[PDB]
RNA sequence: GGGAUAAGUGCUGAAAGCAUCUAAGCAUGAAGCCCCCCUCAAGAUGAGAUUUCCCAACUUCGGUUAUAAGAUCCCUCAAAG
RNA sequence: UUGGCACCUCGAUGUCGGCUCAUCGCAUCCUGGGGCUGUAGUCGGUCCCAAGGGUUGGGCUGUUCGCCCAUUAAAGCGGUACGCGAGCUGGGUUCAGAACGUCGUGAGACAGUUCGGUCCCUAUCCGUCGUGGGCGUAGGAAAUUUGAGAGGAGCUGUCCUU
RNA sequence: AUAUGUUAAGUGGAAAAGGAUGUGGCGUUGCC
């Protein structure tokens, strides 16, 4: 539809590499970004590049507008980072680092730890923040959500960890 | 740490260091020695085959299994052995033993206390449901023509067959069974002997296989 | 969430789909969620 | 009165070799059993087997059409009250794939006598290569 | 302890410029499913493997013989029945 | 479940309930995994997944049912000729005797009650539990083994600490 | 086997009130 008949508009200062069916895009700061697409029928150009389906049907739309919004993604990946913040309600709720591993003291009976991984890295602004920061939408999403699984929020009083802002529910207990 | 093969002496006691009773077996362990080292290459699983007691030589009118045939005299020889009673497979070890003949020593389970054995006899005749698998007898308040007889064998009509794994008179005991997680107390040099903690399966002159505990 | 044979909105908030063949209300209030179309 | 009977002595058996790979599964079983029950030969006798051997190369490509990876479920009764195994013929492919072409090749052979003896001449490897060199196997198209 | 999952929870994502766990892709998730634990099992007629032992005389039979390795008859028994 | 029909059986298919011995369904009682809550916490409600194991001992009665005592993590609901008498008992009921209330002029009957009372069999064939012998497995033998497949096991409490 | 369409559940190869942005057809309107 509109948003798979739009311009991607690579900007030239990441190299896409159309390598037959696959796309692979470096840039200043990531490389071996390759994604299996499909059959589809895009132009390999520099400076911009645009996806075009062949056909027309209600399987060619899904899959054309799909296509271009991860072309999308995995050029602004090397264009800069995708960074979750996720942060820490409640008392003496500290986030730890250790190599490159994230300690989190979150009111269990034992710490609780996340292993980083490639592509990614963590950062923590003060003990109730952590930020991951990387290039993959999927992969930041990912590392996030699980360690944001340990101690999701209450509804009473909201002590666990989330996201940013206030999305969450209340209840009243008392 | 490695198996061995020895025979059943019989239970006694000791008593632990704190002054505590410790129910032991004997099992003597003598003669042990590594006939054959199996490898992946010439057979697909990696074992080596041990040894046990030593039989005697070849005679050329035997009329008992006392001396050894020229098949076993011809297998034992490859390894610059003495015929040997009992020969067993042990798998689950690390293959540093020697194809040629090298004895297997008590000595070797020092270290490990937690073993398990295989033991391959329990004996009893053929039995009833009440003594083979425990079940209950009838009463003799009433006057009950049962007591010790199985019961129903199955439903009526609609089953219209006995299903297979009822339980019925047979043989009893005389199967393989194996106790886990028993504790070697002490280990005896000059008798060869190893005092392992509670009670192996099988009578007196009987062959237990020891082996470290897969748990 | 309810099961029920028949799931339809019960607000202005909830909003019907189909996941894996079953059709679902999701909704902002957590009381309102439904599946088993 | 007239009509030929085929015989031990007249019969000339050959071996064929098929590929399995990008090929569905009923498809591809149907005509091996034909070939296997030697009704593709014009002296075909009721009675006695003139079928060809058979060897099915690259067994773990055939393919099913649909969500038959997770359907398709077989099922096997061991004969004790309770035990009714199963296993989809998913997990069936990865795991023992030569067994699935063969049981679902010999299900489409008459079970008698003779339908067994008519059934064991075929191989089915899972992987180009086969051991049978030394019977000059032809390479069979199906069509 | 390992693998794949149910209900559930998700990450990226369009059809449907937004939204959305789903259509493509990627995860996580039960005393339950397949392994791991214990016993049986090559009559598994698809009858498997490894090590070892024995292997000349007579015929035109083209096959035979007995004997070799080995095992029984018979007898003394029990850890077995 | 109480019924409705009257299709098999009257040259005969033994009726309760319990004992002994099981097997199967899930519409789940306990244990395991979750969504919503008028879910603060410890306890609960109500829905969804799930059949792997487990699911008590007595008083009263022929009791199945039921009520009660003491427990338990829990004391699930159903099918198999209301499983099961070539396995057992036989209290009840449907034998003959004899008595009560009532009905009959009567011989006798129950809207009922009460005391009593012969339960047969050396298993052919299929089925199941064990054990051997013949042949096969392209020479004849001794041992040691792989494991396609099959079976077994699978339950839970209470304290201490954080 | 030939020609033109339907569907995707293995429906086909059991069952109702009722519920639903599943997909194909024709028709008819309101804002572009």
């Amino acid at each position: 539809s509109r948003v798979g008949k739009k311009i991607i508009d690579i900007p030239s200062d990441v190299t896409v590499s159309f390598d037959g069916n696959h796309v692979t895009v470096k840039g200043p700061k990531g490389e071996l970004s390759r994604t299996l697409n499909e059959r589809m029928t895009f132009k390999q150009e520099e400076n911009t590049i645009e996806v075009v389906r062949p056909s027309d049907s209600k399987e060619d739309r899904t899959n054309h507008g799909t296509t271009r919004a991860l072309l999308n993604n995995m050029v602004q990946g090397v264009s800069q980072g995708y960074v979750k913040v996720l942060e820490l309600v409640g008392v003496g709720y500290r986030a730890q680092m250790q190599g490159k591993d994230l300690i989190l003291n979150v009111g269990y009976s034992h710490p609780v730890e996340i292993k980083a991984e490639e592509n990614i890295t963590f950062s923590v602004e003060k003990n109730t923040v952590v930020k991951v920061e990387g290039i993959s939408k999927e992969q930041v999403g990912a590392l996030a959500s699980n360690i944001r699984s340990v101690r999701p929020p209450e509804p009473y009083k909201g002590k666990g960890i989330r996201y940013q802002g206030e999305y969450v529910r209340r209840k009243e207990g008392k | 740490t490695k198996g061995i093969l020895g025979r059943k002496i019989g239970m006694t006691q000791v008593f632990g260091e704190n002054g505590e009773l410790i129910p032991v077996t004997v099992v003597e362990a003598k003669e042990n020695v590594v006939l054959q080292k199996k490898t992946v290459e010439v057979d697909g699983y990696n074992a080596i085959q041990v040894g046990f007691e030593d039989k005697k030589a070849y005679k050329k009118d035997a009329k008992s299994n006392k001396y050894a045939n020229k098949p076993a005299e011809g297998h034992a020889k490859k390894a610059d052995a003495a015929p040997k009673r009992f020969i067993r497979e042990f798998r689950n070890v690390d293959v540093d033993a020697y194809e040629v003949g090298q004895e297997v020593s008590v000595d070797t389970f020092v270290a490990g206390d937690v073993i398990d054995v295989t033991g391959v006899s329990k004996g009893k005749g053929f039995q009833g449901a009440i003594k083979r698998h425990g079940q209950s007898r009838g009463p003799m308040s009433h006057g009950s023509h049962f007591h010790r007889a199985p019961g129903s064998v199955g439903m009526a009509s609609d089953a219209s067959r006995v299903f297979k794994g009822q339980k019925m008179p047979g043989r009893m005991g005389g199967n393989t069974v194996t106790v886990q997680n028993l504790e070697v107390v002490q280990v005896d040099t000059e008798n060869k002997v190893i005092l392992v903690k509670g009670n192996v399966p099988g009578p007196k002159k009987g062959l237990v296989e020891i082996r470290t505990s897969i748990k | 969430m309810k099961v029920r044979p028949s799931v339809k909105p019960i607000c202005e908030k909830c909003k019907v789909i189909k996941r894996k063949g079953k059709v679902m209300v999701i909704c902002e209030n957590p009381k309102h969620k439904q599946r088993q179309g | 009165r007239q009509t030929f009977m085929a015989n031990e002595s007249n019969i000339e058996r050959k071996w064929y070799v098929i590929d399995a790979e990008g090929q569905t599964l009923g498809r591809l079983s149907s005509e091996v059993a034909s070939i296997l029950r030697g009704k593709n030969k014009v002296t075909y006798t009721p009675h006695v087997d003139t079928g060809d051997y058979v060897i099915v190369i690259n067994a773990s490509k055939i393919e099913f059409t649909g969500n038959k990876e997770t359907d398709k479920v077989y099922y096997r009764h061991s004969n004790h009250p309770g035990g009714i195994k199963s296993i989809t013929a998913g997990e069936l492919r990865r795991t023992n794939p030569e067994r699935l072409i063969e049981n679902s090749i010999k299900g489409m052979l008459p079970s008698t006598r003779l339908g067994e003896k008519q059934g064991k001449k075929l191989f089915v490897y899972g992987g180009a290569e086969h051991p049978h060199a030394a019977q000059q196997p032809e390479n069979y198209e199906l069509r």
